[PDB]
RNA sequence: GAUGUCGGCUCAUCACAUCCUGGGGCUGAAGUAGGUCCCAAGGGUAUGGCUGUUCGCCAUUUAAAGUGGUACGCGAGCUGGGUUUAGAACGUCGUGAGACAGUUCGGUCCCUAUCUGCCGUGGGCGCUGGAGAACUGAGGGGGGCUGCUCCUAGUACGAGAGGACCGGAGUGGACGCAUCACUGGUGUUCGGGUUGUCAUGCCAAUGGCACUGCCCGGUAGCUAAAUGCGGAAGAGAUAAGUGCUGAAAGCAUCUAAGCACGAAACUUGCCCCGAGAUGAGUUCUCCCUGACCCUUUAAGGGUCCUGAAGGAACGUUGAAGACGACGACGUUGAUAGGCCGGGUGUGUAAGCGCAGCGAUGCGUUGAGCUAACCGGUACUAAUGAACCGUGAGGCUUAACCU
RNA sequence: UUCCUUGUCGGGUAAGUUCCGACCUGCACGAAUGGCGUAAUGAUGGCCAGGCUGUCUCCACCCGAGACUCAGUGAAAUUG
RNA sequence: CAGGUGGUCAGGUAGAGAAUACCAAGGCGCUUGAGAGAACUCGGGUGAAGGAACUAGGCAAAAUGGUGCCGUAACUUCGG
RNA sequence: GAGGACCGAACCGACUAAUGUUGAAAAAUUAGCGGAUGACUUGUGGCUGGGGGUGAAAGGCCAAUCAAACCGGGAGAUAG
């Protein structure tokens, strides 16, 4: 249940650390994100030799979160914490050549193809 | 918060229609003593639909 | 809302109805008869009983439940040795409501309660 | 109530193994690919048990990789296949939600060994 | 067409083979039957009335068990109407079933909300608390300001404002059906529905396509 | 009490 | 002989000089996307950073983040940051006390609702004999937002790049309604762990108090963060607009006679209220078929005999309820409690025995305890009655009783 | 203490009329109406961060005291 | 009348203590009650996801909390 | 064993917030706070008397009133 001011987990050897939500994109006066919906996020923590640097801006896919993600059976696969995958800014895709964790079902998306792809779990 | 002027003897009335009392008239004869009593209540003499308790 | 809620706050804490109706149990007992609001006399019905149904099989666990409750060796002791056995096969109804009139001191609704049987 | 009951109970499995919370379970579930039905394996510790009837299920905790995975399953769903009991185990309290912040060596269970 | 009545039982669920769960809420539906037959001549307009379930035979008072008689059957714990489909023409006295539903696709279950009780601004216009703190007194859920100064004056007629909750008849649309189980009445209904367990309970198919 | 202050408008 | 004064919170309502969605004209309109103007107010019409600020700038969204009225809406609704007292200081002014739409720090925001108004809920009476239900719907309210993706189609268009009009399908954001079946929260009335102390004569076992002592859970119920549904389609008449025929005016012209299309606006459809709709309506059903005086002689005043349908009162009560009301039950009986069985929660009681120097463990044992759940049960509490309400129901006219 | 003014530049933040540092174009700083600096101290002013949280997004439930009903006693401001 | 009023007497257990909790001696249940379990208000408990996004402002709540030991920076008037 | 030393009850003080605002109280209560061997606090009894007193200075305080207390008198002051 991604919001606004919401710090999360780096998913990938983007080279990034700490990071938060500072917009939820998709749709007017909306609130809550997850599961698989874009969001922009700030990068408040970088390590050196990474692709990123503390301060840049560019969208990214909500991977995992505390809340989990329902299922038609009413399951739900529910994480200790939450973590995103850092897509460019331009036209998605992913920045990282490695996604840490276990990626939820839902990511199968045309777009998100690439994501899932890596990580042999989920 | 309070009035701005004073109501009428007439007015004041009508807001005391409602708290008329109504008498519950639904006392009973005891099926022993024949003493009335008001129905679902026991008799002062202790006797209740003619049985024998309390008695005190 | 309440919405299927049972028993009643009846204006006060928790505590003192874990203490209120204890005591009051055993005045029951003690007399076979007590005097009490009716309100409040329909909530004992739901304390004194299940107590008697404890007294229907003695048991050396069954005599420290009891006694977990009311407080009293002299109350419980009434119990399986005297109570127990005398309702016999009868299952509930252990005591009846009877409203006796209004109380002088406020209106208030009293109802007398007692055991079915009543040997003293 | 009654009419509730049967058609509840007609939907439930009779096949379901009894097992003691804290005990370590594999889950087998069914899943979709985007085209074959591959089965997948989902094994993990049970962390609280919720018996509701047909509408009883229970979680299995998981670390991978990192951060722990829990997940619900209805016992009686079709999405679920085979509840094998990997490991005989025993936990005083039958609910385990303080070792979501237990880690590592802490996360240790015993086993019932009878 | 016309709607036959129904009566809560309790929210379930029905597997499906895909291993989708699917909520349902059970619905015993016992056969109605046609007390009187109301038409553009004697009453101005084609209708029919009918019954269910099985009154007390010592409280069913004389002037309701006189219209039964008329009927020549044994009272029904209530009454209601249906508007007919114009194309249709039952006969009086006929039982009509719950296997009309087997068609209906979609239905629009009406039943009577749940009572709140009296209830806050906040409660029932989901109206935002004000600020907990900051100096704040007196003032949290509370509706505040409701109206403007001299111009109008008055409170507007419709207001949204505190007041009685529930109790009231509403109708959900064009809910799914799924199981049309005759043999013991069933009507499960997807998703939930209007109304107290036990309660009585208006299936009609739904007016939307 | 009656208080005190001024009206300083 | 007092109209509380900027902004913010909350709550809104109206106007159209229309921000978005809709319908068109023109274009220096290829398409995509724009410019500008007309019609149209149904709905919708950002979160933050800075500042007391509206505003403004910036960051990023969005189909868009409209302009204004409403005492620059709203302090008998809130906030007191600003301004705007009494303290003090800086700059400046004056010999001075002081002053400064100059600045900084600090500084009590009262009122139990009489009327109007509004949100709800009752009592009384009428609707012309009384009563029980089903109603007809005059009228009123609510709902009315929209992206993205796919098909058409990489087609029309275009040099390339790009990329549709009409129509269809799927899925989200925001909003509303309903619900507890799942996922969760609460669960001081359920179980267990444990600290200090007191008490039950003590071992053992329990209870009291310390925020429920501190907690770990957790039934019903309630509830969203949880899951179902809703915006419409269609039709009617139109606004701008597009016309057909056609004179005045041999031509021409959408119009003057006539005729055809045309929008989320209007009237319906959709959901709710509803015959106090005094214009008080319909339909079905039920109950009542006794004997004499008085008076100003009639819609008159009473007595005796009668008291029906039904209602009310009382009691048990309810996922109904502030109080009334409403639904159900009341001995030919499951309304409530209890009880029996089951479920659920807690997770191995008490006692005994065994192992150990001991704290403890094992066996008995998924045991003991189970509130608000479910299925059964008349054990108890709902007494026989009495009460209210009557005894055939005006006048006039017409249509019928074949 | 600076009117112009949110001076300009740099730092902090996705974004900083406040904050820190510097420039000096000091409307209208200045040396006992004391200038500048300062360890410690402060229910002092301003800003940032960790932890923490219903402050908020958005309220939800529960425990007590009033509100509500009955009984007893019984005011108030105001009022052509 | 939930305010104000000096000195003296100083039990048990835990504890550093006259703090605080439970108790002894001893004194009290505070001069209106009985119900119902709506909003709203006051006094509290807990809350999934986020953790100052609230707001003039981290206001209020939350949190930190003991003893023993390890260890502890800039700066300084060498005590901090 | 030194200190207008440290933490912290009594005691003293009254910074924040809620409640209260015809209150229980004409300034309190509750949850936190400052000082607490001293420029401390307090009992008892004196001293300074109205253009005066006193003041670690607010023009505060001098019996719930102070940019000049209260009582009585001039006084039925004056009031365009
Ligand atoms: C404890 C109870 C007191 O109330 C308050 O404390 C509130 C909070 C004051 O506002 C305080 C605080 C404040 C800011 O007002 C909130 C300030 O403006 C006034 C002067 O004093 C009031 C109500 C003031 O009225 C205000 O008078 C203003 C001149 C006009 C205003 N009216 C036009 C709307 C009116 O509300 C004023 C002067 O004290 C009223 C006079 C009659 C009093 O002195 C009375 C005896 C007060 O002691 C009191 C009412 O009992």
């Amino acid at each position: 249940m991604i919001q606004e001011q919401t710090m999360l987990n780096v998913a990938d050897n983007s080279g990034a650390r700490r990071v938060m939500c500072i917009k939820v994109l998709g749709g007017s006066h909306r609130r809550y994100a997850g599961v698989g919906d874009i969001i922009k996020i700030t990068i408040k923590e970088a390590i050196p030799r990474g692709k990123v640097k503390k301060g840049d801006v560019l969208k990214a896919v909500v991977v995992r979160t505390k809340k989990g993600v329902r299922r038609p059976d009413g399951s739900v696969i529910r994480f200790d914490g939450n973590a995103c995958v850092l897509l460019n800014n331009n036209s998605e895709q992913p920045i990282g050549t490695r996604i840490f964790g276990p990626v939820t079902r839902e990511l199968r998306s045309e777009k998100f193809m690439k994501i899932i792809s890596l990580a042999p779990e989920v | 918060a309070v009035q701005q002027n004073k109501p009428t003897r007439s007015k004041r009335g009508m807001r005391r229609s409602h708290d008329a009392l109504t008498a519950v008239t639904s006392l009973s004869v005891d099926k022993t003593s024949g003493e009335k009593h008001l129905r679902h209540h026991i008799t002062a003499d202790g006797y209740y639909r003619g049985r024998k308790v309390i008695a005190k | 809302m309440r919405h299927r809620k049972s028993g009643r706050q009846l204006n006060r804490n928790s505590s003192h109805r874990q203490a209120m109706f204890r005591n009051m149990a055993g005045s029951l007992v003690r007399h076979e008869i007590i005097k009490t609001t009716l309100p409040k006399a329909k909530e004992l019905r739901r304390v004194v009983e299940p107590l008697i149904t404890l007294a229907k099989t003695d048991s050396v666990a069954n005599r420290r439940l009891a006694f977990a409750r009311t407080r009293d060796n002299e109350i419980v002791a009434k119990l399986f040795n005297e109570l127990g056995p005398r309702f016999a096969s009868r299952a509930g109804g252990y005591t009846r409501i009877l409203k006796c009139g209004f109380r002088a001191g406020d209106n208030a609704p009293m109802a007398y309660i007692e055991l079915v049987d009543r040997s003293e | 109530s009654n009419i509730i009951k049967q058609l509840e109970q007609e939907q439930m499995k009779q096949d379901v193994p009894s097992f003691r919370p804290g005990d370590t379970v594999e889950v087998k579930v069914w899943v979709v690919e985007g085209s074959k039905k591959r089965l997948q394996a989902f094994e993990g510790v049970v962390i609280a048990i919720r018996n509701r009837g047909l509408h009883s299920a229970f979680t299995v905790r998981k670390i991978s990789n990192g951060e722990g995975v829990e997940r619900v399953f209805q016992t009686h769903s079709p999405v679920v296949d085979s509840i094998s009991v990997k490991r005989r185990g025993a936990v005083r309290k039958a609910k385990l939600y303080y070792l979501r912040e237990r880690t590592g060596k802490a996360a240790r269970i015993k086993e019932r060994l009878n | 067409m016309i709607g036959l009545v129904g009566k809560k039982v309790g929210m379930t669920r029905i597997f499906t083979e895909d291993g989708v769960s699917i909520p349902v809420t059970v619905i015993e539906v016992e056969a109605n039957r046609v007390t009187q037959v109301k038409d553009l001549a004697n009453d101005g307009y084609r209708a029919i009335q009918v019954t269910t379930g099985a009154k007390k035979a010592n409280r069913v008072t004389k002037p309701e068990a006189g219209h039964f008689a008329k009927a020549g059957v044994e009272a029904g714990r209530g009454l209601w109407e249906f508007r007919l489909a114009e194309g249709e023409e039952f006969t009086v006295g006929q039982s009509i079933s719950v296997e009309l539903f087997a068609d209906v696709k979609k239905v629009d279950v009406t039943g009577t909300s749940k009572g709140k009780g009296f209830a806050g601004t906040v409660k029932r216009w989901n109206f935002r608390t004000q600020d907990a703190t900051h100096g704040n007194s007196l003032s949290h859920r509370v509706p505040g300001s409701i109206g403007q100064n001299q111009t109008p004056g008055k409170v507007f007629k419709g207001k949204k404002m505190a007041g009685q909750m529930g109790n009231e008849r509403v109708t959900v649309q064009s809910l799914d059906v799924v199981r049309v189980d005759a043999e013991r009445n069933l009507l499960l209904v997807k998703g939930a529905v209007p109304g107290a367990t036990g309660s009585d309970l208006i299936v009609k198919p739904a007016v939307k396509a | 009490a009656v208080f005190q202050m001024r009206n300083v408008d």
